[PDB]
């Protein structure tokens, strides 16, 4: 029931969406005290594991990938930390570099498809998920794909992943995840919710799955459950800035504004820890309650505790 | 000697000059210099005295997805916008379209999949067209991008598909599907192959062509083409000159680039 990718025209646009912006190169940092610490990669790994700050782990991996631009695992971990630090362009850049060095990495493919979905490049995400499938289960996928004007790319790949999920004697996750992502892009969020809630019962000690549940809910206007899943993710990992940002966005959505300004101050303070990304949202939350004393003090070179009072932590 | 292109190659087999687009992972999208490289390859086939047929083959599931708009919305050397667009659009289009209009060898196109944009405009200038199966189409998406006709489609689309068909498909941005192509005799043979193997399709086309040219006087083919071309050569030249200068005002106005920016501007609200 499929004609091609791009679906008889009418998907040409939405294929140009994933191309017009191009590729940005990774933007390194200027004050990175690890510039020559020969254990910088080891320090980065230990920061990632010991629940340290994510900005510092990111700096350590900056150093490790500026010391040997072939350490695939260094690029992979730099992308992993940068996307959970709420820096999608740096994350996408690092993961792209890793995949270009190691064209058969699995976790790179997965995290990159999720970031593409976040940026709205749904078709690039479809190709990446297809590629992850055929490099993870090559024979099953190869004979799935050989079975050969109604269906578009999303439905085709959803059916392929469904059939792949049925042709194996387990329910091993990271396939339910991709099913959730496909449904998510289709905008039928309840199938996504079922998939993520099922992938959590098999391992409810995750943070990314709780944050993906929060996002899937908050897209469906269930802001209370969204807040709760974000709080859960943060309970499992206090360094997770992605979840704080989502929490603040939905708080703003539901009239909670002092907490949201506190959360954005906390995010701008978790990014600014070396001794940043969108500030506009802070301006919007201040314009919502309309406090000029803090409205007019917008600055990427200012203090955060200076924002005492209701904005204060 | 002609330079090398990692996206277009060629070879010479007997009386055939074969061109191969070999970038299947970007759907064979071509930049400006790739269109100028096609122009040069056709100028190179036109001067070989042993070539009689020029064959354009592709790879993957698309013939060509058109011009390469990669990196066009990026914000980041010209004294004005007119000068920039003159140099980056008008020169390329006038050159490659005229290289295809005046070609003196027989141009054959093997369609392994859909063609879009200026590449479909160049498909509609080829003399014979073969398709792999019935899932091929041609799309000219000018009204959705804020542009107008390219590649001599002003003359070739009504000539080969009809006036009413052309209006309904260009005013409202629809594809020239395969049944429209078969109602007007656009496609000379449908090889009816699985859409996954373009290499077998290309090989099959070349083998069948080799069988067909047995016993013929080939200078006769070239003379008959010389005479059959003189029907619409003036229409095509006039349209070429007029199109490349009328589309400049659409580029300079600012609508295509604005639509490109809001095409790749679909970030989502929540994350993951």
């Amino acid at each position: 029931l499929v004609n091609d990718d791009l679906n008889l025209g009418e998907d040409y646009l939405k294929y140009l969406g994933g191309r017009v912006n191009g590729n940005i190169e990774y933007a390194f940092q200027s004050n990175n005290e690890y510039f020559n610490n020969p254990n910088a990669y080891k320090i980065g790994c230990l920061l990632m594991e010991n629940g340290a700050k994510l900005s510092e782990a990111a700096l350590a991996f900056e150093a490790a990938v500026k010391e040997k631009p072939d350490h695939v695992d260094a690029w992979l971990r730099l992308g992993l930390v940068q996307t959970q630090n709420e820096k999608e362009l740096n994350g996408i850049s690092a993961l792209e570099e890793c995949l270009k060095l190691d064209p058969k990495n699995l976790e790179a493919m997965k995290t990159l498809a999720i970031s593409y979905i976040n940026e709205g490049y749904d078709m690039s995400a479809f190709t990446m998920l297809d590629k992850w499938a055929e490099t993870k289960y090559p024979e099953i996928w190869s004979r799935i794909k050989q079975q050969d004007t109604h269906i578009d790319m999303n439905a085709h790949i959803t059916k392929q992943f469904l059939q792949l999920a049925n042709n194996l004697s387990t329910i091993d996750p990271e396939i339910q995840l991709c099913l959730g992502l496909l449904f998510y892009t289709k905008d039928d969020f309840d199938k996504t919710i079922d998939c993520f809630e099922s992938a959590l019962r098999v391992n409810p000690n995750d943070e990314l799955m709780w944050n993906r549940l929060g996002a899937s809910l908050a897209n469906s206007n269930r802001s209370e459950e969204a807040i709760q899943a974000y709080h859960r993710a943060l309970q499992l990992k206090p360094s997770f800035v992605r979840a704080r940002y989502n929490l603040a966005v939905s708080s703003m959505n539901i009239g909670c504004f002092k907490e949201a300004a506190g959360y954005l101050l906390s995010v701008l303070s978790m990014h600014e820890v070396n001794t940043d990304t969108v500030i506009e949202t802070l301006k919007r939350v201040f314009i919502a309650m309309n406090r000029d004393d803090l409205l007019q003090e917008v600055k990427p070179g200012m203090d955060l505790k200076r924002f005492k009072g209701e904005f204060s932590f | 000697e002609i330079r090398q292109n990692e996206k277009i190659s060629y070879r010479i087999e007997g009386p055939f000059f074969i061109i191969h687009l070999m970038n299947p992972d970007n759907l064979n999208a071509l930049e400006g210099e790739d269109y100028i490289y096609l122009g040069e390859l056709l100028e190179l086939a036109d001067r070989n005295r042993d070539v009689y047929f020029t064959i354009i083959q592709s790879s993957g599931r698309f013939f060509s997805s058109g011009a390469d708009f990669k990196g066009i919305a990026k914000a980041q050397k010209y004294p004005s916008e007119t000068s920039k667009w003159v140099s980056n659009f008008v020169a390329r289009n006038v050159y490659v379209t005229d290289a295809f209009i005046k070609h003196s060898k027989v141009l054959i196109c093997c369609l392994n999949g859909p063609a879009i944009g200026l590449s479909a405009a160049l498909v509609a200038l080829c003399d014979i067209v073969y398709s792999i199966n019935d899932k091929v189409y041609l799309l000219y998406p000018f009204a959705n991008l804020g542009l107008i006709t390219e590649g001599g489609t002003t003359v070739s689309l009504p000539l080969k598909f009809g006036t009413n068909t052309t209006y309904e498909c260009l005013m409202f941005n629809k594809p020239f599907k395969y049944d429209i192509m078969c109602e007007n005799g656009f496609i000379s043979k449908n090889f009816n192959m699985p859409s996954s193997n373009a290499e077998a399709f290309n090989a099959k086309v070349l083998e069948e062509l080799r069988e067909k040219v047995k016993g013929l006087y080939l200078p006769s083919c070239l003379g008959m083409k010389k005479l059959l071309k003189s029907n619409h050569i003036d229409a095509f030249n006039k349209a070429n000159s007029v199109e490349v200068n009328e589309s400049l005002k659409y580029w300079v106005d600012g609508e295509p680039l604005k639509r490109f920016r809001q095409l790749g501007s679909k970030q989502r609200k929540h994350r993951l």
